[PDB]
RNA sequence: UUGAACAGAGAGCAUUUCCGGCAGCAGAGAUUUCAGCUGU
């Protein structure tokens, strides 16, 4: 009779030498690991609890702030660490948000600074200095648009006369800016909108709708002579610069505060309004938002794209930020601190890690973009185990006891307030809604997405 | 863990050689048990090259005897599927893997390269050219390493263009060290034989010449000389006059050796105009050195030079035509010896005399060659 | 069990592997620990007298104050619990409920009343020696230690004659009478 | 971008590669500025591409006063020369991490494709190396770098003093 | 991509008794390419399996495989095997109720009289030697060597590693069988009393108390695959238990008198459970249907137990008898005592063995090795069952070569993903679904705008009331099931339309009938 | 902004241009592998 039994043998399992790690045989067997539903939604559980416990968002506020409420904010979308911002008492600062301190502070104008950005500013009888100066310009309402140089300790590759390169002049105060990404170029919105470039001390080409001002600016990022700006008569307009000319406009129900476009779709783009939501928008088709991202509860002050182009950020009049996912169209995360009033500008830093947000009692704040997310490198074992666990959170997700969690904010009691009697404003007005509803003959099934267009130029057949 | 990640890549060659009917399940379990040991040696903590070594040669020998048993079995010397080339594929990982995890020990780089070389058509020139690459990046003072580089880019595929490259970026990183100024004039020497030969060749069926190793050489004893006074008297010149001076002697009685040697594996490349291309270093010897090696010491240098230049058209075989034509250089030679040295004159004679007298019916005209050199 | 990390330590915060709730601090364990109980299960044995005591003593309590069945069974019970030794004082209807106590039942025991008496250094050492048969109540040799021993009856608790021990006492102060062994 | 790494070091010089980028904006947090002092992280940011030794304690000194006052001696020229891709003078240099801020001219007066970096981030990079060692090398170097250091800080100082022993 | 073993990897799903979204649909093949990818790999892994299993074989049509000795087996295998072939001569206690840990590093042995003792049988280091002169019953560890659970005279004790007691359990009133559940983190308790008790281990913390309602608790084993509790009554009936309902999630009639022993399968598939009525009786436990019936044994069956790989260990008084392939649904695997005439369609046994002295108290097959450890009157005594045991564990779920700081870390992460025992069902894959209430389709707003209309319509279109058809044999017409069926007192307006269309109904009839 | 020749990198993308078929023969290195001509 043939026999045989299990010989396990000790050199495959436990290991000769001390210094090396012990043998891990697997068996994959569904009966060697029973219950495979459960375990995974307790590490998908444990997952949320983890984040819900190590959500610290609020890296540091930058320097000591401005004295009179941050306005304006520009990043430079080439570096990753330099960040120019202005204020209500005309100083504008450049700052580094690594070391967060600024490298430089300028008494620019005597009004608001109400818009500033970055530049490479293509003169074509100097040459520009990239390495060693970087290039801020800035428009305020005493009529004023001047370019400032920034002596920059980022390469050591050299070893001188810092501020103030140029004034640009017009007759009518200004209100936004945006420099071209390419060809010298930038456009100056206020009283009318205006293209200049830095070579020339007055505007190239005047390119206005009708008689009726700007508010805001924005270029594109790519396709980048496509140009959006908000007038205050609740118009969006773009504006092309092959024809030189305005594109298309549309009329809302209420006052666009900030475009952003999308920097990985080139023709989408968001805009941040005064009922209290941010509508995603295609160029190619104005007459319905592709989104609306609804979660805040007053007016929308500004919005911007992550650089990836997945998600947003969207600071507002009541004094929170909120960050969405671009397919939902509600908030995936709020932001909000006792000393943070009035969130007027949020930036998505160019790692599309961090948000600077700049509220109105003078500081500006670094943020992280996911709250329980650190920032160290990280070793293949826990790289694996956070991506496990992200993975797992997605695909239980909407498991009520997960969802209860992951769901939970702690919201001050002004916007919980806010957010409470709105809802129940809207259950009241879809109460009433259904009940006309069923008496009347007509009533047509708006969608959310077109609730808020009264109007648009150049109909779509 | 990362054994399970490479123990489970390794299972699609093992799926098509089951399926090809070479293997069975139980033996290549058996197989994989081994591997199982090799890559959990391998990518554990207290790891060696020689747990590398023994799994290449365990992954080679699994390869023989694939081989044997696709020729027993299927009766082809290759089933053109996965589990021909997977195998050695892994063997070059295998290498690579220990290559970046203990890059100290040339054995295993040049058995890598090694084997690199000899998987012959399948693998491609520019993979060798990249270890290479790393491998020069890693040990540039190693020099041995620039030879190997460049003979086999000389030696294999005839690329003179970069094997020069080769041999200037080496001597840009070590200059010191004689052995590759040497290589690098017996290159120099090669291709300049190789141009003149296929020039006779294309004659026979149908300018550029030896200066540039003459100026290698002049170039190898400057650098030389110049590092050898920097080697010795290190630190700091905290030394008098008699030590500057013991030290330029002995930096001179270095380089004359070098060049020395240089001359004695000069002679054989006689394809070229070998009296030219040696004289040339006769007269770049002949020349000052700042130390008086004629007028004062290294006198015995002067006088194997002179030997030397008596001798260079005398470097002749038995048949003494060119004797009977011009000993009566070697004669003016020593006579112009004798006229100036002391005892050098009675060695140069002595030395002329045995030297002559070694080297070269027969011993009748021997005898007129003794009667003259009497 | 492994001193749990903070992530760790924060998510899973109930988890106790030695005290539970159910074992109430281990006061079982902590007073046999002091008085030096054999058995596992005198505690509990115990605790329900305890918990007859009190259980009798509040719906005695329940009763209205002036009637005399009240005040007569509360004295009365107040009275035996004194004379058997478990109450120290006999004074205020309280104890009935506070005073009382598995600790006072143990000390009512005959190892601690030996070491009380100085008649063992240690209630380990009294326990020995009974177990040992060195000590009588009365005439009769007591051999377990679970013995309760009231107020009348530690009059008599003494040593057995020809103890050895008894023996080394007399014999420390040379007393000894080899007459009466010892 | 902080591509290539220089590290001097008395037994030679030590070009690294840099692998994975630190973060800029977080390079002040508690996370990123002690991944340099574990061992286990720091090896994901670097990778050892190179090392030159030196020919011995007198181009050791040579090399040491050269690095001291700010200068690309001939080894530096040939190590940089042998590691650093020909990249471009006008666009997109190749981006080398110095320690040094006058160094970094001595480098690019002799590779015009070379921009240098010696910022905070290049600074604890260079720390990171310098706090690890002998670790990063991979047992390949001759001669103990502690032991080096001592007779090169001999050798430096009585240079530098005009140490005579007559 | 064929995988000739594809089948145990494979995962069953929900069917309904495509699509013309793209993002869904292309999202949905997406899924369907990464579950069929992750078949496939994951069944190739049976190359990187390191181990065999063992086997005996006949080699002979005389050589049958139930007369080969033990030390026959002893002499045939390895020194190793058979010096973990041990044996334990205890005397002086009782009978020995016989644990292993899970995996198969320590025993723990308990007399009947007071001696319990955790041991590391296969070294030579026992750990905890006690002497708790009540009767105790049974032991069980809880998630390690490090502490275990005894049920003695009436309370169930807790223990450490080296015997100090650390809990007595003031519920838990009369154990006689105790199991951990250790994904759960649960001791479950079952004995004279007729209640069952899940006690969390972790928090410490008394889950679930259950009314067995059948007096004493005669049998009891655990599901490995959901952690559900057979118990076996002295009905005949064995119950499956949940801690989250109090009433039994199933209630079968294994045998006639009381249930003796259960045990099941580690895939979660079969059940043997043994009667006093020398009836030995296989279940299917995913179906319910009853696979074999060896009714009339010799002698009631007083034990059974199920290998890792599907051996059936029957014990009836001295004798051991072990089935192999006998877990199967054919009729050919229904387990024999002899062959009759050579028949090859009769399971016989794959082995025996006669303990001539005594009465074996409990089995129990030692869990990663080829033996079977059996626990009687005077001892300890481990069979050489060659075919017992998985030969190739998984070293990340439990480890027999587990050293201090892996049991350490492993208790830590064991701990932190314990289960809660409400997710304890009667399938483990129930708990990432939906409700079987809740529409199987999900609902797009404008059919919940149809369904309040209708709901505003139900009155004067009759959508709750039965539909009036005179044709359905009027004395069970169904509005007269309504009308009788509601209480015959108050009079509500549905009733009133009810009424109304059933006279309508009666009159559309009347009339049928009439022109018939 | 394009064009030109030059110097290259291994860091991308095709496709039927050949080879990974067989001998005869000489050559190469330490009895195994390596290197080209005339046809299948």
């Amino acid at each position: 009779m043939k026999i045989k039994t299990i010989k396990r043998s000790a050199d495959d399992y436990v290991p000769v030498k001390s210094t090396q790690e012990s043998q891990m045989p697997r068996n994959l067997n569904p009966e060697l690991h029973p219950f495979e539903r459960a375990r995974e939604y307790t590490k998908a559980l444990n997952a949320t609890k983890l984040e819900r416990m190590f959500a610290k968002p609020f890296v540091g506020q930058l320097g000591y702030g401005h004295r009179d409420g941050v306005y304006a904010i520009a990043k430079n979308y080439g570096s990753l660490n330099k960040l120019a911002t202005g204020s209500a008492d005309g100083v504008i600062k450049y700052w580094n948000m690594s070391t967060r301190e600024e490298f430089v502070s300028f008494k620019a104008h005597y009004g608001l600074v109400t818009g500033l950005c970055v530049t490479q500013p293509r003169f074509h009888d100097k040459k520009p200095d990239l390495k060693s100066q970087n290039f801020m310009l800035s428009c305020s309402d005493d009529k004023t648009v001047k370019l400032w140089s920034i002596n920059v300790d980022d390469y050591s590759n050299k070893n001188n006369e810092e501020g103030l390169i140029r004034t640009f002049d017009g007759e009518s105060a200004f209100q936004g800016i945006d420099s071209h990404r390419e060809n010298s170029t930038f456009a100056t919105g206020g009283a009318k909108i205006h293209l200049w470039d830095v070579n020339r001390l007055k505007p190239v080409s005047d390119l206005s709708w009708g008689a009726d001002n700007i508010t805001s600016l924005k270029f594109n990022q790519n396709e980048t002579d496509i140009l959006a700006s908000t007038g205050s008569d609740n118009s969006i307009v773009l504006y092309d610069l092959r024809t030189n000319s305005p594109t298309q406009k549309i009329v809302q129900t209420m006052r666009t505060n900030a475009i952003c476009w999308n920097p990985m779709e080139a023709f989408n783009f968001v805009t941040a309004n005064e009922d209290h939501n941010a509508y995603y928008y295609d160029m190619r088709n104005l007459s319905r938002s592709l989104n609306v991202f609804k979660d805040h509860v007053s007016a929308v002050m500004d919005v911007d794209f992550s650089p990836t182009g997945d998600e947003i950020v969207t600071g507002s009049y009541d004094k929170s930020i909120r960050i969405y996912k671009t397919n939902h169209g509600h908030s995936r995360e709020i932001y909000h601190t006792k000393r943070m009033q009035h969130v007027f500008q949020v930036k998505y830093s160019m790692d599309s890690k961090y948000i600077i947000s700049g509220s109105d009692d003078g500081n500006v704040r670094l943020w992280r973009s996911k709250a329980w997310e650190r920032s160290n490198v990280k070793t293949t074992r826990e790289k694996n185990k956070l991506e496990y666990d992200e993975k797992l959170k997605e695909r239980f997700r909407h498991m009520p006891e997960i969802k209860r969690i992951s769901r939970h904010r702690h919201v001050p009691q002004v916007i919980k307030k806010a957010q409470e009697i709105k809802n129940i404003e809207l259950s009241s007005i879809k109460r009433r809604e259904a009940n006309e509803r069923r008496t009347r003959k007509d009533m047509p099934y708006i969608s959310e997405r077109k609730k808020q267009i009264v109007g648009t130029v150049h109909k779509y057949e | 863990s990362k054994t399970r990640y490479y123990l489970e890549q390794c299972i699609p060659e093992m799926d098509d050689l089951v399926e090809k009917g070479l293997f069975t399940k139980n033996e290549v379990s058996l197989i994989m048990k081994k591997r199982t040991d090799f890559e959990h040696r391998l990518n554990s903590r207290g790891s060696s090259i020689n747990d590398y070594i023994k799994y290449i040669n365990y992954e080679s020998n699994v390869n023989k005897l694939r081989a044997k048993r696709c020729k027993r079995i299927l009766q082809v010397k290759k089933t053109n599927s996965l589990s021909d080339w997977s195998i050695q594929q892994r063997i070059g990982f295998i290498y690579q893997r220990g290559t970046n995890k203990f890059p100290q020990d040339l054995k295993f780089w040049a058995m890598y390269l090694n084997y690199m070389k000899a998987r012959g058509n399948q693998t491609s020139y520019k993979k060798i050219h990249n270890i290479y690459n790393q491998l020069l990046k890693l040990h540039p003072t190693n020099v041995d390493i620039w030879i190997s580089c460049a003979k086999y880019e000389y030696e294999v595929h005839a690329n003179f263009k970069s094997c020069r490259n080769i041999f200037q970026n080496g001597l840009r990183f070590n200059p010191d060290v004689p052995k590759l100024w040497y290589e690098y004039v017996k290159f120099e020497l090669n291709f300049i034989t190789k141009l003149i030969n296929r020039r006779k060749v294309m004659g026979l069926i149908n300018a550029l010449r030896g200066d540039i190793a003459l100026t290698i050489f002049d170039v190898c004893m400057k650098t030389l000389g110049k590092h050898y006074i920097n080697k010795h008297k290190g630190y700091y010149a905290i030394s008098d006059s008699k030590m500057n001076i013991e030290l330029n002697k002995e930096t001179l009685n270095y380089l004359f050796s070098e060049s020395l040697r240089y001359i004695k594996l000069f002679d054989e490349f006689l394809d070229l105009e070998r009296d030219y291309l040696i004289n040339h270093v006769l007269q770049f010897w002949k020349n000052d050195m700042y130390d008086l090696s004629l007028r004062k010491d290294l006198p015995e240098l002067y006088l194997k030079t002179v030997m030397i230049d008596i001798t260079l058209n005398i470097r002749y075989m038995p048949v003494e035509k060119l004797d009977i034509d011009q000993l009566q250089l070697s004669v003016k030679k020593y006579f112009a010896y004798i006229s100036k040295l002391d005892s050098a004159s009675v060695k140069s004679l002595k030395n002329e005399y045995r030297s002559y007298l070694q080297d070269n019916a027969e011993d009748d005209p021997r005898y007129k060659i003794l009667d003259l050199i009497i | 069990v492994r001193k749990l990390k903070h992530h760790e330590q924060k998510l899973l915060k109930k988890v106790d592997f030695l005290e539970w709730k159910q074992d109430q601090g281990h006061r079982d364990t902590q007073v046999m620990r002091t008085y030096h109980i054999q058995n596992r299960e005198d505690y509990h044995k115990y605790n329900r007298i305890c918990g007859d005591i009190r259980r009798l003593a509040n719906k005695l309590s329940l009763l209205p104050p002036t009637d005399p069945f009240r005040r007569k069974h509360e004295q009365l019970l107040l009275d035996k619990l004194y004379a058997m030794g478990v109450l120290t004082t006999k004074s205020k209807i309280s104890d009935l409920e506070n005073k009382v106590t598995v600790s006072a039942i143990c000390r009512r025991r005959l190892p601690v009343i030996m070491h009380r008496l100085k008649m063992a250094e240690t209630i380990q050492d009294a326990v020995k020696f009974i177990e040992q048969g060195h000590v009588r109540v009365g005439p009769n040799l007591i051999n377990d230690p679970a013995y309760l021993v009231t107020r009348n009856m530690e009059d008599y608790v003494t040593w057995v004659d020809n103890s050895k021990i008894k023996k080394t006492l007399l014999r420390y102060r040379n007393q000894i009478d080899d007459f009466d062994f010892s | 971008p902080i591509e290539y790494l220089l590290f001097e070091e008395p037994t030679g010089y030590a070009v690294f590669k840099v692998k994975l980028q630190q973060d800029d904006i977080g390079s002040r947090l508690k996370e990123v500025q002690e991944q340099i002092n574990d061992f286990g992280a720091f090896t994901k940011l670097i990778e050892l591409v190179s090392f030159a030794p030196f020919k011995g304690a007198a181009e050791a000194l040579e090399n040491a006063n050269d690095i001291s006052e700010g200068l690309v001696s001939e080894s530096l020229k040939a190590i940089l020369d042998l590691n650093l891709p020909k990249a471009s003078s006008k666009k997109k240099n190749i981006t080398l991490a110095i320690s040094d801020k006058n160094l970094g001219p001595s480098i690019k007066e002799e590779f015009p494709y070379v921009d240098c970096i010696s910022n905070e981030l290049a600074q604890d990079l260079i720390r990171g190396v310098r706090l690890h060692g002998e670790k990063l090398f991979k047992g390949l170097q001759s001669g103990d770098l502690e032991r080096a250091q001592l007779g090169l800080g001999h050798a430096y100082s009585r240079a530098k003093v005009k140490f005579s022993v007559q | 991509k064929e995988r000739e073993n594809q089948n145990k990897f494979e995962r069953s799903t929900y069917t309904n008794n495509q699509t013309k979204d793209k993002k869904l649909r292309a999202g949905l093949k997406k899924i369907d390419e990464q579950y069929k990818k992750a078949v496939s790999s994951a069944a190739a892994t049976d190359y990187l399996l390191p181990e065999s299993n063992g086997y005996l074989e006949p080699e002979n049509e005389l050589e049958k495989t139930f007369k080969v000795q033990q030390s026959e087996i002893k002499s045939s295998v390895d020194v190793s095997t058979a010096n973990k072939a041990l044996d334990l001569s205890l005397k002086e206690f009782g009978p020995y109720h016989i644990k292993y840990a899970k995996n198969g590093t320590h025993l723990l042995i308990t007399g009947r009289k007071g001696h319990v003792a955790s041991m590391d049988w296969r070294k030579g280091q026992l750990r905890a030697e006690l002497f708790l002169n009540e009767t105790c019953h049974s032991a069980t560890y809880l998630q390690n060597e490090q502490y275990f659970a005894v049920a003695q005279k009436k309370y169930t004790f807790i223990y450490d590693h080296e015997g100090t007691e650390l809990h007595r359990l003031k519920q838990h009133i009369e154990a006689r069988h105790l199991d951990f559940l250790p994904y759960h983190y649960l001791l479950v308790t079952a004995g004279e009393t007729g209640w069952l008790k899940y006690h969390d281990v972790s928090t410490g913390q008394l889950v679930s108390e259950l009314r067995t309602k059948a007096g004493p608790t005669m049998a009891m084993a655990q599901n490995p695959w959901n952690a559900v509790m057979h118990l076996g009554h002295s009905n005949g009936t064995v119950s499956l238990w949940s801690p989250s309902m109090p009433e039994p999630l199933v209630k079968l009639l294994s045998a006639r008198g009381p249930v003796n022993s259960i045990a099941i399968d580690r895939s979660g598939y079969y059940m043997a459970t043994t009667g006093a009525d020398r009836s030995m009786k296989i279940w299917d436990i995913r179906n319910f249907k009853q696979l074999h019936s060896v009714e009339s044994l010799p002698t009631p069956g007083t034990n059974v137990s199920i290998s890792d790989t599907g051996l059936l260990a029957l014990s009836r008084g001295p004798h051991v008898t072990l089935w192999k392939d006998a877990l199967k649904l054919s009729g050919d695997s229904k387990p024999c005592f002899g062959s009759m005439g050579g028949n090859p369609h009769r399971n016989t046994p794959y082995m025996s063995h006669l303990f001539a002295g005594n009465k074996v108290e409990n089995l129990g097959f030692v869990p990663f090795e080829d033996l079977l450890g059996v626990g009687h009157q005077t001892g300890i005594t481990n069979l050489i069952v060659p075919g017992a045991g998985e030969a190739n564990y998984d070293a990340l779920e439990l480890n027999p070569f587990e050293t201090k700081k892996q049991r350490q870390e492993q208790e830590v992460r064991t701990l932190l993903n314990k289960l809660p025992a409400d997710t304890i069902t009667l399938d483990p894959n129930s708990i990432g679904s939906v409700d079987k209430r809740s529409s199987t389709i999900r609902l797009n707003a404008k059919d919940l705008a149809q369904t309040t209309m209708d709901a505003n319509n139900k009155a004067k279109t009759n959508s709750d009331i039965p539909d009036v058809k005179p044709d359905v044999k009027g004395k069970n017409s169904g509005l007269r099931s309504f009308l009788r069926k509601k209480t015959q007192n108050v009079i509500d307006e549905r009733k009133l339309r009810v009424q109304k269309q059933l006279d309508k109904e009666k009159n559309i009839r009347k009339r049928n009938h009439q022109i018939k």
